[PDB]
């Protein structure tokens, strides 16, 4: 299933920069109507046209409420368009792998080598995080937010 | 956000040539200076088939 | 033994804020095409002008794929200017110091006090990396990377 969020519908513009190498921020929060389970492709943000991720910052709430909580979030590029309400899209594991930031809610930064290696685009794409294990107990409205820190330009 | 037309989004006009690359004829020896019905020709034409 | 980068030579450029206190990053990469070896320093890029690293984010790959790990890197400030290439120019340890990411391959980031107290300078001072300890069974074709996220204006 796709949870789409405000970034993702286009109703908040993300933040592009202007000048080369500078560094930009905002953070992509969603607020979870229901429990998440397994196969939610959640559309958290955008990354611009031509950007790569520097530093990524992923926070939640306690998204886990049972002991020995397995819920996992994998963070990643998703492949088609920004918006397009299609269940056929993938997520990736690039920023994050199997990270364990919800079974406490507290926060890690991106610790994988793949994650600064994200190579450029000329078109919009979507970062996205997938729950990859199912929680034991979900949690009714808790938050995921991520932190992009993107810069335009490149080489 | 910025506006991005992108590389391959179906609204990204192209233009084609009108005019065409050929291949140029290979040069052909035999031209008209040698075929000729008169006796001074390396390659004489026989005449006799043409009407009849 | 200067292996220098496309950045320090001068092929590849680095940004510089054009405001006041605004973080600017470029990740500053080699591909070094032979195995390290005790004293090689490695010239990653140039910390331009009137800045100061703020968060030093290392991306080294595995560089010992043997038994034991040993490779200890650490980066520094060079002190002569940015494209001479004279083997003799020292490599300090402010923003690392024996930094032990290689042996396994992954991502650290800044964790000493002097990573974040350097002073400016007028010129242009180019960032080393020194290979303290030499690999127990260099890796070849293998890539380190090294971001900073400089900022212009300070006090």
């Amino acid at each position: 299933a796709l949870i789409q969020s405000d970034f993702a519908q286009g109703i908040r513009m993300t933040p592009v920069p202007d000048c080369a190498g500078d560094v930009t921020a905002c953070r992509f929060d969603i607020t979870l109507k229901n429990a998440p389970a397994a196969g939610d492709i959640i559309e958290l943000g955008v990354l611009p046209g031509n950007a790569v991720p520097v530093e990524a910052i992923l926070d939640v709430d306690d998204l886990d409420t049972g002991g020995a909580p397995t819920i996992t979030l994998d963070v990643g590029i998703m492949s088609g368009p920004v918006g397009k309400n299609d269940p056929a899209r993938t997520c990736g594991n690039e920023l994050f792998a199997a990270s364990t930031v919800g079974q406490a809610g507290g926060v890690v930064r991106a610790t994988a080598s793949s994650a600064f290696r994200i190579q450029k685009a000329e078109d919009h794409r979507s970062v996205g995080v997938k729950v990859a294990a199912g929680p034991a107990t979900g949690a009714a409205g808790k938050t995921i937010a991520l932190i992009l820190f993107y810069v335009q330009g490149t080489s | 956000s910025s506006t991005v037309i992108a590389f391959g989004d179906p609204k990204a006009q192209k233009k084609w040539s009108s005019e065409l690359a050929v291949d140029i004829r290979k040069k052909s020896y035999f031209e008209s200076r040698f075929i000729g019905t008169s006796e001074n020709a390396v390659i004489q034409r026989k005449t006799e088939v043409e009407s009849d």
